[PDB]
DNA sequence: TTTTTTT
């Protein structure tokens, strides 16, 4: 019934190599031993988990090799059985395990204080793993490889059960954390004396009956009382991850796959972002019930080892390059779309949007939000859907929207229990939304709910905290000057005052524009490169976003009245610009909160620590350029 | 010497030291550990405080006694003994409730004031410490934390109704008549393997008899995350309390309440007839204490001297959103809506409400729903709503199978309710909200379950101008945008239009960079105007009067002659009896009225309003 | 139960 088979690998001597890996590896290259330091911070309670590099093994391996003795091909030994080989881990961390240099603070540990007593008492008496504090881990191998390359869902197959392996794509939803006893202890009045008993498996039978030689000597039959705090607890969490759009085939749909997570590496992901996971892919036996009808059919789990989702000094000295590199508004506006030619100004308002101006609380009790909104109305053929979704790649957070592909309700909060709504996805990020002006104005109203004021109402309630944008095409599809440009925004009042700015372009023909828009073009189709001053990558331009938010400048008396001062003459430049076609919206005391949330934005991307009638004066020049780029025609 | 398992300490000290606190530890020591010995008092300071907190139980007569855990940590021995409760809190309640028993009986004879040492023994004295911990949300709560004393303050989702609880099993024995009783420890029956008696010499004979069995009062409420301790990002996570005997039914669901308790992990059965059990346990809290989240005598005294002042009525108005500016005509029509109008009940004509229900409309940064936030800090119970998110089923009644649940207009009843959005708010709702408010009171009928809410709510409502920006040519009713059911319903209708001149905006612009200028920025304080208000509806119960009545029958035949809804008289009637409690009068007179008047025509700016068609020129409004 | 949407 249980044919023995012989095979290349002997785990004694493998787990004998390990723990000789954990004591003589060490972070020389990098530079006691690197894993003796973990280990004596584990002894110190200071870490709770321990993750083995598998690039740490191959590395070791190597040594061997380069000393010429022969590896036991640790690295591929866990491809091969990582499941059996953690449990030989475990065990050479027990035996390399050094003193604990801090006090354990055993006082505080009830199972610590009980676990002494018991051993006091008695005089393997208790599980390994309840003696045992820590979760082992398992690093991905680094490039130079099942495990080095992720796998798209459909791409896993039953025989990478037991192995050790990467996954890539959309985290589908994330399991309730729950308590895992990985042992459970059993204690008995009639002998005193505690049982442990280890639960390995997803559900257990009670042992409901003293095992305990002091019961057998007395001859009682003891009712066993599980005490919570003699029997060992972990935190269980479960994640289904649903494959990538790009690795889903046409006319197929992406398939979510449960992933177990326990101990410290619980509650670590989120679903809004893409992770990339190496586990040791599992079978998931079936239940008894269950599995007499699935017969050999077996279900199959994930069982994360590292987990890392896409999206300092080193900060700092990039943020510092590009403060180098100098004109840092100026740069990062250009940065964005580079591919795209012109729009600049529009792309320094949108650099300014990222940025965000600070918000404010005051000690009554009033809010005023810090998140800029920014809108766009262009003629057809000006990228406003191309900037618009290069803007939502810029955003680690943000989403692309459209307003027929999306509902207005849904964008906020789709309702199927609560989930998270477009807007919900947003959440410090931009939400996006193309065809604004398609969009209807009843959508439009649930949007104007969560722009004047960050929280979502429904009851359930979200902070809903995000900056918005919007790209809208003029009335009848393209701007009119005998339209106002009120009329051809053709937009709530409400929605112009609650957007920070709103940019109107228009498309006029031109000989030498068309002459450099084309040479652009061209040059892009050429050579993917834009022609020409260099992007700053992404990454460094978010830096340089979060970075500026950090500075949060303030405003100061001079700005302040300066700012009321133009708050003034605005007011009266729409009581003498009545008319229509020159009339944008009257003055708002909320449109000079816009503007001073947009010159606490631009110190913020000047880093200046309080806020500049420079910065107050650029804001003001940047809603000026939007009513100006109309008034050329 | 008995010692609790696993703590190394023993129960006869941990009892030693409660007893060391409720006698020889001095109300000084409480005092000092909390300092500010300019606040305290050395007379109250040199009697023991828990001393005189358990001759107090013995003069209620009640068994429980609170308990404070800082009091705990300011006697040294109770403070040891306090770490050993938050290592073991069941325990060491069981050990304070012990002490506690017999440190009244030990004071009862020491007093030799009369009482039963039988009375006190067949009492159970209840420790719930307090302030042992600061206050977290159940998602903050952790497995680790379970088994350990901590406060916890949550918002009661619902209160579970009470559940029987097996103190003791009782055991009949049908073969015998024989009858006994076997007390329930860890909530597991005791049974003899034979017949308790010898003679009957019945293997297993004894039964136990369900109503023979002793039966304790429990109960269990669900209390949300606290919405500081919820994340940003989601919905609080809420776990429920469990309580019992005193502590069950303390607080009322829909109101926040702090208790104190010791989390509880326990095992889940995978099955409820199998033995076996999940590995998972769930979680819950037991209540050491329950607590919330009446005016003092000096609180009382400093109401009746701010009702003297004359300026107190325009002071409360702006007390109430203190930072915001220009409106404080719709503040003040807010407060007398907080102080509510007496209701009168009748054989015919039913009953007469006093709740007064207010409208306001405001053009954009008209700080109307900063107003509103503002009136709902004030309330001693605040709802606030948006109008896009306010929806007539839940502002009625909902069905859970099929029992009804509180509507969002009967969760406001027993506090002032906050509308934003009110122009946004569907006039579906509206429909719904105008038979509510002109009930006072919410009745629905629906298939399967049909059943009546109360709805004796104070209603403020935050709208935006059906224009963008108020229209002065646009009538101010039709600027609100309100339905006329709805606005007859409304007790007080409020309109707010910005008015520009150059002084006007340094001063606005001045305030607002006064604020920002620094870096951090007559008013009462706001609870002591919360404190006003509940004084004023329990000192002041006002009724018409014969001034009163002079005034109001003078402003019906006015209003009529202007016409006069008979609900707006009763509104009127109700304003005045605001007014007077505003003014802490015991009775409406002839100016509670005429104020009452006056803040109703200077609410909806029918002074400013033009006198044809309702609509009011923009200069006239803010005069 | 409650959207969602196709009949």
């Amino acid at each position: 019934a249980l044919p023995s088979i012989q095979l290349p690998v002997d785990y004694n001597n493998l787990f004998n190599e390990i723990t000789d890996f954990l004591v003589t590896f060490k972070q020389d290259t990098l530079s006691g031993p690197k894993y003796m330091a973990m280990l004596q911070k584990v002894a110190n309670r200071e870490l709770n988990s321990v993750i083995i590099d598998l690039d740490d093994i191959l590395q070791y391996q190597n040594e061997k090799f380069l000393q010429g003795t022969q590896a036991d091909d640790l690295v591929s030994a866990i491809q091969q059985n990582a499941n059996h080989f953690t449990e030989l881990f475990c065990r050479a961390i027990d035996n390399n395990m050094p003193l604990p240099t801090k006090e354990i603070d055993y006082k505080d540990d009830v199972l610590d204080v009980i676990l002494n007593q018991r051993r006091l008492r008695n005089e393997e008496l208790f599980p390994p793993n309840l003696t045992r504090r820590y979760f082992l881990y398992f690093k991905p191998l680094s490039q130079n490889a099942i495990s080095s390359k992720p796998l798209s869902v459909r791409q896993i197959k039953g025989d990478f059960l037991g192995q050790l392996i990467t996954v890539r794509g959309i985290i589908t939803r994330v399991s309730d954390v729950k308590p895992a006893v990985e042992v459970i202890a059993y204690t008995c009045d009639q002998c005193g004396y505690e049982v442990f008993q280890e639960v390995n498996s997803r559900t257990f039978t009670p042992l409901s009956e003293c095992t305990s030689e002091e019961c057998s000597q007395n001859q009682t039959k003891g009712q066993l009382f599980m005490s919570t705090r003699a029997s060992k607890f972990s935190a269980f969490q479960e994640c289904k991850i649903q494959e990538l759009s790009q690795q889903v085939p046409v006319g197929h749909i992406p398939r979510s796959l449960n992933i177990h997570v326990n101990g410290t590496l619980v509650r670590s992901l989120s679903p809004g972002d893409i992770v990339d996971v190496t586990g040791i892919f599992l079978p998931a036996p079936y239940t008894g019930f269950k599995a007499l009808k699935a017969g050999l059919l077996t279900e199959t789990y994930l069982e994360a080892q590292f987990v890392r989702q896409h999206k300092t000094s080193d900060v700092e000295e990039r943020v510092m390059e590009l403060i180098t590199s100098g004109d840092v508004y100026n740069r990062l506006a250009k940065s964005i779309a580079p591919e795209i030619y012109g729009n600049l100004d529009v792309k320094k308002a949108l650099l300014l949007l990222l940025v965000g101006g600070v918000d404010k609380r005051v000690g009554d009790g009033m809010k005023i939000r810090g998140d800029i909104n920014v809108c766009l109305m262009g003629d057809p053929g000006v990228a406003k859907s191309q900037l618009l979704k290069a803007i939502c790649k810029i955003s680690p957070r943000g989403v692309y929207t459209t307003g027929k592909g999306s509902s207005g309700v849904g964008l906020t909060a789709a309702v199927m229990i609560l989930e998270g709504g477009a807007l919900v996805l947003a959440d410090n990020g931009i939400c996006c939304i193309d065809e604004f002006d398609k969009m209807d104005e009843s959508d439009r109203t649930a949007i104007h709910e969560v722009m004047e004021q960050q929280t979502i109402s429904i009851n359930t309630t979200l902070n809903a905290r995000t900056s918005i944008l919007a790209a809208a095409n003029p009335l009848y599809g393209r701007y009119n000057p005998r339209l106002s440009p009120l009329d051809n925004i053709n937009l709530p009042a409400a929605l112009l005052s609650r957007f920070d700015i709103l940019f109107l372009m228009l498309d006029i023909p031109s000989r030498d524009d068309d002459e450099k828009l084309a040479e652009h073009v061209t040059y892009v189709h050429m050579h993917n490169k834009q022609p020409d001053f260099t992007p700053v990558e992404p990454s460094k331009m978010r830096e340089y976003i979060a970075y500026a938010k950090t500075k949060r400048p303030v405003m100061s008396e001079a700005v302040n009245d300066y700012v009321v001062q133009a708050y003034i003459r605005l007011r009266q430049d729409s009581k003498r610009e009545m008319d229509s076609k020159f009339s944008f919206g009257q003055a708002t005391p909320r449109t000079l909160l816009g503007i001073i949330r947009l010159s606490q934005a631009l110190a913020k991307l000047r880093l200046a620590d309080m806020v500049d009638i420079d910065d107050v004066e650029e804001a003001l020049r940047l809603v000026r350029v939007s009513k100006e780029s109309l008034y050329q025609e | 010497l008995r010692i609790i398992w696993g703590t190394n300490v023993s129960i006869q000290e941990c009892t030693t030291n409660f007893r060391n606190f409720l006698m020889s530890f001095k109300y000084k020591f409480r005092k000092i550990l909390d300092e500010r010995e300019e606040f305290i008092n050395n007379t109250t300071d040199e009697e023991l405080y828990y001393i005189k907190q358990l001759n107090e139980m013995r003069e209620l007569g009640t068994s429980n006694l609170n308990l404070d855990a800082r009091n705990l940590l300011a006697y040294k021995q109770t403070e040891d003994l306090y770490h050993q409760l938050l290592n073991y809190p069941q325990e060491v309640i069981s050990i304070m409730d012990q002490t506690i028993k017999d440190c009244m009986v030990s004071l009862i004879v020491d007093n030799n004031l009369d009482y039963d040492l039988d009375e006190i023994e067949t009492k159970f004295y209840k420790v719930r410490p307090y302030n042992v911990g600061s206050c977290k949300g159940m998602r903050e709560l952790n497995p680790n934390d379970i088994d350990k004393l901590i406060n916890l303050k949550g918002l009661v989702l619902r209160s579970t109704p009470v559940i029987p609880d097996m103190k003791v099993a009782f055991f009949k024995c049908n073969v015998c008549d024989h009858t006994m009783a076997v007390e329930i420890d860890r909530g597991v029956i005791q049974e003899p393997a034979r017949c308790e008696r010898i003679d009957c010499n019945e293997p297993n004979s004894m039964s136990l008899i369900h109503n023979r069995c002793s039966f304790a009062d429990k109960q269990v409420i669900k209390l949300q995350e606290t919405p500081d301790f919820v994340p940003d990002g989601q919905t609080p996570h809420s776990i429920s309390l469990c309580v019992y005997d005193e502590l069950v039914d303390s607080c009322r669901a829909g109101d926040r309440i702090e208790v104190t308790g010791t989390f509880r992990s326990i095992p889940i059965r995978a099955n409820s007839r199998q033995r076996v059990l999940k590995s998972l346990y769930k979680t819950y809290v037991d209540v050491v204490h329950v607590k919330k989240v009446q005016i003092t005598d000096q609180d009382l005294a400093k109401i009746r001297e701010v009702a003297a002042r004359e300026d107190l009525y325009s002071l409360l108005a702006r007390s109430i959103a203190p930072s915001i500016y220009e409106l404080e005509d719709v503040k003040k029509g807010i407060l007398l809506q907080l102080f509510g109008g007496t209701n009168k009940t009748f054989t015919k004509g039913g009953r007469y409400r006093g709740d007064i229900n207010i409208l306001l409309c405001g053009d954009p940064s008209t700080s109307k729903s900063q107003i509103l936030q503002y009136v709902h800090k004030i309330t001693p119970r605040g709802v606030y709503t948006s109008g896009k998110g306010s929806s007539a089923v839940g502002l009625t009644a909902y069905i859970t199978r099929l029992v009804l649940e509180s509507g969002a207009l009967v969760l406001s009843d027993g506090g002032v309710c906050c509308i934003d959005e009110f122009d946004k708010m569907s006039d579906s709702t509206r429909s719904v909200l105008h038979e509510v408010m002109e009930q006072q009171t919410i009745s629905i009928a629906k298939a399967g379950i049909i059943t009546t809410l109360n709805a004796r709510s104070s209603i403020l409502a935050s709208a935006n101008p059906i224009g963008s920006r108020y229209n002065p040519n646009l009538p101010v009713t039709e600027n609100i945008d309100l339905p006329p059911p709805l606005l007859s319903r409304f007790d007080l209708v409020y309109l707010v239009l910005d008015k520009v001149d150059e002084k006007n905006d340094r001063e606005l612009a001045k305030h607002l960079t006064n604020l920002y200028l620094e870096d951090k920025p007559d008013v009462l304080p706001v609870e002591f105007l919360t404190m006003y208000i509940s004084y004023a509806k329990e000192h002041i119960h006002p009724i018409i009067t014969e001034a009163a009545k002079t005034e109001l029958v003078r402003a019906y035949v006015g209003m009529r002659k202007m016409t006069a809804t008979t609900r707006q008289l009763e509104s009127m009637i109700r304003l005045a009896e605001a007014h007077a409690k505003m003014k802490l009068k015991n009775v409406v007179e002839l100016e509670d009225v005429q104020e009452a008047v006056r803040l109703i025509r200077s609410a909806i700016k029918d002074y400013a309003t033009d006198p044809k068609t309702g609509k009011i020129d923009m200069n006239l409004v803010q005069t």
